[PDB]
């Protein structure tokens, strides 16, 4: 339906264990296709989809130029980080970036991200408007007042209003076959006793992309929110995802309940039943 | 500060006994980074496991999914291992066909 | 493709 690019970096000090550790990975919607390791024997921006492989020469030695730059840039973050919360050189953090853009179904920019992290909490975070900043703390603000005075947002916006959906744009195409096309889940629900009085429904999701799904319990049409059982949707290795949710009831109501999967394959949500043979 | 991960243990196809499938442990939700994931059968580490490269969430949590080609047997009981900074003891979870 | 940076905290 609608589509997005994001990349995500995470850089992580080692102190005494080693140089501190940087991590790049690049999505469209839910497919990675790109990676950089900064501990790799050699690092390299590579290839994890295939669709990314036709890139030519200036491409591929653009990003490993790049990823390798920014692993040193937040290097050097990391040691600006300790300055500002006053934090020792013995301790181990983490610094975390995720930005990317969102094309409508239309195709033209609908939204632009870039949030930033420290220690796993939010630091600072590009506005909706793409020219302003938001900062989680007084730290942050040192930063803020830095990146306003150098025009970063103005730069950023650049990216996303241009270079970021023209290559989401040309990636679509060339992945035009695997990340246009959705996969509706294969769905059933399982029954297992607890006792000879209960019993646990599960309702199961399957082979699905995107990611994107909801799972519902109901009891004579009624909601089962609080009493059902959720896992995080999960990617099942080959690029689809899974999920299921279940609740305990007792023996003889199994009937009452029905299982509903709202999915973007799906024409319309499905409603299940536990059907033994 | 610290989140520890939540883990599912897991196969990629439905399991039949004898016929080759994909065994995955998916971590996720924990904060910091530092992690560590083994896949086991009948309480041994399995040699060749390969996972995801790290990426996070939209709360900032991490995820990984560590994989393995396999077959199953009705004889034998396969598990994940995890080792985290929040886990007293490394935290190991059996895998059942129903999950 | 990715974002240069190059901005420091």
């Amino acid at each position: 339906g609608s589509h997005s690019m994001r990349y995500f970096y995470t850089a992580m000090s080692r102190p005494g264990r080693g140089e501190p550790r940087f991590i790049a990975v690049g999505y469209v919607d839910d497919t990675q296709f790109v990676r950089f390791d900064s501990d790799a024997a050699s690092p390299r921006t590579e290839p994890r989809a295939p669709w990314i492989e036709q890139e030519g020469p200036e491409y591929w030695d653009g990003e490993t130029r790049n990823m390798k730059a920014s692993a040193q840039t937040y290097r050097e973050n990391l040691r600006i980080a300790l300055r500002y919360y006053n934090q020792s050189e013995a301790g181990s953090h983490i610094i975390q970036r995720m930005y990317g853009c969102d094309l409508g179904p239309d195709g033209r920019l609908l939204r632009g991200h870039d949030q930033s992290a420290y220690d796993g909490k939010d630091y600072i975070a590009l506005n909706e408007d793409l020219s302003s900043w938001t900062a989680a703390d007084t730290a942050a603000q040192i930063t803020q007042r830095k990146w306003e005075a150098a025009r970063v947002a103005e730069q950023l916006r650049a990216y996303l209003e241009g270079l970021c959906v023209e290559w989401l744009r040309r990636y679509l195409e060339n992945g035009k076959e695997t990340l246009q096309r959705a996969d509706p889940p294969k769905t059933h629900v399982t029954h297992h006793p607890i006792s000879d009085h209960e019993a646990t429904l599960r309702c199961w999701a399957l082979g699905f992309y995107p990611a994107e799904i909801t799972l519902t319990w109901q009891r004579d049409g009624e909601d089962q929110t609080q009493d059902t059982e959720l896992v995080e949707t999960r990617p099942a290795g080959d690029r689809t995802f899974q999920k299921w949710a279940a609740v305990v009831v007792p023996s003889g109501e199994e009937q009452r309940y029905t299982c509903h999967v709202q999915h973007e394959g799906l024409p319309k949500p499905l409603t299940l039943r536990w059907e033994p043979h | 500060i610290q989140r520890t991960p939540k883990i599912q243990v897991y196969s990629r196809h439905p399991a039949e006994n004898g016929k080759s499938n994909f065994l995955n442990c998916y971590v996720s939700g924990f904060h910091p980074s530092d992690i560590e994931v083994d896949l086991l059968k009948n309480g041994e580490r399995i040699e060749k496991v390969e996972h995801s490269d790290l990426s996070f969430s939209k709360d900032w949590s991490f995820y990984l999914l560590y994989y393995t080609e396999f077959t199953p047997t009705e004889k034998d009981e396969y598990a994940c291992r995890v080792n985290h900074v929040t886990l007293s003891q490394p935290k190991i979870v059996k895998w059942d066909r129903d999950m | 493709q990715a974002t240069q940076e190059v901005k420091n905290w």
